């Protein structure tokens, strides 16, 4: 889920995820453990997003053609709970 | 006034099957080094690319060379040790068959014991030099358990 940013000596990269890991256990080293990792970049169009600070001030997502899914208790009782308060 | 003499050194070597009781070493050759060992190298280091250092552990054995006068009884005993085979006699788990334990005594009084190891190599027959002297036979051991004994 998380995207990571990597800062080497002078070079800064963004949108990376780890893709590998290779531990090693050898008589050459007992105290420590030599490891070799690997990262790959997530490629996306429009690398610089555009953001609005107002939630109402935003565009319109589109959700299409779902089902009413029914499975509901009753008609009168739910309304008599919703307006009478209980 | 520090005494670093080697006069009076004695060694006892005990085995698991060949010499369950052990024998003694007292006749040390003249031309060769009577006893010596290689450097113990139990640590390592790698250099990071920032510019720093990193130190760790690594495995290290211990090797000893012992020389005797050719024709002595101790040479016969050491040749007996060298002639045995690991594939022979019994087998039981995890003992490095026929452990040889070496107990060395210093003229000063300090004692050291080394275990978990076996003989490694040595001569098979005597050799004659240009001057008509048989050379001093040498034998190499390997030890895995340097028991930290340096007591007075």
């Amino acid at each position: 889920d998380t995207l990571y940013k990597v800062i080497t000596r002078g070079m800064v990269f963004e949108r990376m995820m780890c893709t590998s890991e290779a531990l090693n256990q050898t008589p050459d080293m007992i105290s420590a453990t030599p490891a070799r990792l690997t990262f790959s970049q997530v490629l996306v169009q429009n690398p610089k997003p555009i953001m609005f600070r107002n939630a109402g001030d935003s565009s319109m997502i589109d959700r299409g053609l779902a089902l009413a899914e029914d499975v509901v208790g009753s008609a009168g009782d739910l309304f008599d709970y919703a307006v009478n308060g209980v | 006034m520090i005494n670093v003499s080697g006069f009076g050194t004695g060694i006892v070597i005990v085995s698991a099957s060949s010499f369950p009781m052990g024998f003694s070493l007292s006749k040390f050759a003249d031309d060769e080094s009577p006893i010596s060992s290689k450097e113990l190298e139990p640590f390592g280091y790698e250099m990071l690319y920032d510019g720093g250092l990193f130190a760790f552990d690594k495995a290290a054995p211990l090797e000893v060379s012992v020389s005797v006068i050719a024709g002595s009884e101790d040479d016969i005993n050491l040749r007996i040790l060298l002639n045995s085979k690991k594939g022979s006699f019994r087998f039981l788990p995890g003992i490095i068959p026929d452990m040889t334990t070496l107990v060395a005594t210093l003229p000063d009084g300090g004692r050291t014991v080394l275990s978990n190891g076996t003989i490694l190599k040595g001569p098979a027959i005597d050799t004659i030099q240009n001057t008509g002297r048989r050379k001093g036979n040498t034998y190499t051991f390997v030890f895995g358990s340097y028991l930290g004994a340096q007591t007075a």
